[PDB]
RNA sequence: CUUUUGAUGUUAGGGUAUUGGCCUAACAUGGCUAUGACGGGUAACGGGGAAUUAGAGUUCGAUUCCGGAGAGGGAGCCUGAGAAAUAGCUACCACAUCUAAGGAAGGCAGCAGGCGCGUAAAUUACCCAAUUCUAAAGAAGAGAGGUAGUGACAAGAAAUAACAAUGCAAGGUUUGUAUUGGAAUGGUGGGAAUUUAAAACCUUCCCAGAGUAACAAUUGGAGGGCAAGUCUGGUGCCAGCAGCCGCGGUAAUUCCAGCUCCAAUAGCGUAUAUUAAAAUUGUUGCAGUUAAAACGCUCGUAGUUGAAU
RNA sequence: AAAAACCGUAAAUCCUAUCUUUUAAAGGAAGGAGAAGUCGUAACAAGGUUUCCGUAGGUGAACCUGCGGAAGGAUCAU
RNA sequence: UAUGUUCGUUA
RNA sequence: GCCCGGAUAGCUCAGUCGGUAGAGCAGGGGAUUGAAAAUCCCCGUGUCCUUGGUUCGAUUCCGAGUCCGGGCACCA
């Protein structure tokens, strides 16, 4: 469980050409920062 | 603290989830027998597999063993209970031939079909289902219920079963008639 | 700074309902229907 | 890594060289951390 | 490595319930170690056991039973047959309650329950009726224990129909197939027997109670792996999907939808871990010229192996 | 019975030392990843100086040169 | 046996 | 604390001894391409930092303030 701290577009590899949409979430059990994957179509705009 | 009865899983799942030629095989043994799920025909090859596992460490032990002759004949007659093996089969070689289709014969539901009782064997389990179906003094619900060689000669329909000697047909049915019946009258 | 198209196609799909069609058939009388049909008509 | 260097099949830089090179970057991190401790 | 600070042993004693460097005095220099001592790590209580196993194996075991250890952390001690006891005491450390400010009292890793923590775990319930223990031993107690509550942790059985007549199709008057239309039956509610410490559940019996049996099954997919669409719309390298290979720039079998179909089914996905797969850890049973891999070469101790009689 | 002393059991605090784990940092210097940068042309053909190894020096870079090796060579060969 | 460089990315 | 310098687009910089305000990059439309880079066309956008004066008129000539930056320094 972590806190959302920012959504960020992150680009795909070459052969692809794509914006996947990414939040930065830091961890409430430790504090680190990782990237998690939003899947979904519309689900960037379902997490503020 | 924690329970102390036992439980165990009768079912193993087949892996290789997309076999063609082994879920057409299955299929007709599914709608040819009338069962619900493919899940029972596991349990029965589960339990196929469990006989034959026995057989085979039987084998390997040689004649006049103690062991062998103990559970040899011990699982030989239990066989013969269930009907599985007949006169003409005598060895432990013979359990080792056993198949899911002699297996599936002694379900409930198909020995009364095979009986008569119901004209299909949907109409078995379904009737099996409903409570109408007696094993001799004692009425079973189970359409996976195995019989053994002692109670296809009795088995017959349930003493509480409408169609056993009960309440003869429906009771809203033979009201409406006759209160019509009586007005007109 | 080009995320405010995040699910543009959900979006702009055109929204169809389902219909009225009728209640499928579950359990052993559903195995019935697939077991039954691969034999009689065809051939 | 092991007796696979070289072994320039795929086109790289050449392995003496790229042994030469790191080698003098490796004397330049020890003349630096002499320098510190 | 151990050995002043007991390390190894001898002698004498002290201490103990008893043997013992357990401790003390003298004395000697011993004791362990590449067959891994001494250290470090363990997200390590050990075993009975668990998962996966063709056979070998690999991984797990806080947790029903047994053994150990602990009662916030240490230490000390009384009573007692038995305790270094903690719902016993004494003190310090850390927390923390009442106080009239002088002083008192504390220990849920018992049962519930609360906060916190976290991905992660139930009722501040009923009872001693059973099991068994303590007692001044039938008769009292027992959050031991049992009973119920919450409970898709797992596990087992098993509904969501079945049946008869015509249309239609196949075929030599046989099967499938929409209309009808009567039987059967639970789920549900009510009462009862019964159950129970009391109650509840189960089981059984009597009343109503099923036609869109609306008493309406879902989950995840349909390019390949891998079962199942070259169907119709939308978007048009975007949005998105995609475990991998890949799809998407106007005909998208892969995205977003509808229909259909497939799969498992009251269950079905996802994440992480682990087993098989993996003969990709190989004793069984791998590989080493060129794919990773024969020490530059020889001697050589330990180790491993060793002619016939 | 207070109280005191002495051996012992010894909590606890402090100082010092060592170790373990985590972590800040000017600057330095790697690696990886970027759909499309600049510079050259090193390797693959005898890649236009055969390639490669060890070693040493030098150069913007790939790299060049010396000594001794290899063929994985462009020679299985009067 | 004088010299003679380079060819953006994707499909 | 005096001695100098610049403030010009959305960012960065040039301006006859006053009269017009401009290039590059960001920026939409394009032209090219199967597509996209690169290239090439055209849009747009400013009191020329802020006030005051000189002038017929000032970004320019003055004067001051503001911010930021280049050279100051006293003896023994």
């Amino acid at each position: 469980k972590g806190i959302v701290v920012e959504k960020v577009a992150i680009e795909a590899k070459q052969p692809n050409s794509a914006y996947r949409k990414c939040v930065r979430v830091q961890l409430i059990k430790n504090g680190k920062k990782i990237t998690a994957f939003v899947p979904g179509d519309g689900c960037l705009n379902f997490i503020d | 603290p924690k329970s102390y009865r036992n439980y165990s899983k009768t079912a193993r799942n087949p892996k290789r989830p997309f076999e063609k030629e082994r879920l057409d095989q299955e299929l007709k043994l599914i709608g040819e027998y009338g069962l619900k799920n493919k899940r029972e025909i596991w349990r029965v090859q589960y339990l196929l597999a469990k006989i034959r596992s026995a057989a085979r460490y039987l084998l390997t032990l040689d004649e006049k063993s103690s062991k062998r002759i103990f559970q040899g004949e011990a699982l030989l007659r239990r066989m013969v209970r269930q009907g599985l093996l007949g006169e003409n089969e005598e060895k432990l070689d013979y359990v080792l031939g056993l198949t899911l289709p002699k297996l599936l014969e002694r379900r409930l539901q198909t020995k009364v079909f095979k009986l008569g009782l119901a004209k299909s064997v949907h109409h078995a389990r379904v009737l099996i289902r409903q409570r109408h179906i007696r094993v001799g003094k004692q009425m079973v619900d189970i359409p996976s219920f195995l019989v053994r060689v002692d109670s296809e000669k009795h088995i017959d329909f349930a003493t509480t079963s409408p169609f056993g000697g009960a309440r003869p047909g429906r009771v809203k049915r033979k009201s409406l008639k006759k209160q019509k019946e009586k007005t007109e009258a | 700074g080009s995320l405010a198209r995040a699910g543009k196609v959900k979006n702009q799909t055109p929204k169809v309902p389902k219909l009225d069609k009728k209640k499928r058939l579950t359990g052993r009388a559903k195995k019935r229907q697939l077991y039954n049909r691969r034999f009689s008509d065809n051939g | 890594h092991g007796a696979s260097r070289y072994k320039k099949s795929r086109a790289k830089m050449r392995w003496k060289w790229k042994k030469k090179r790191t080698r003098r970057l490796q004397k330049k991190r020890r003349k630096m951390r002499q320098r510190s401790r």
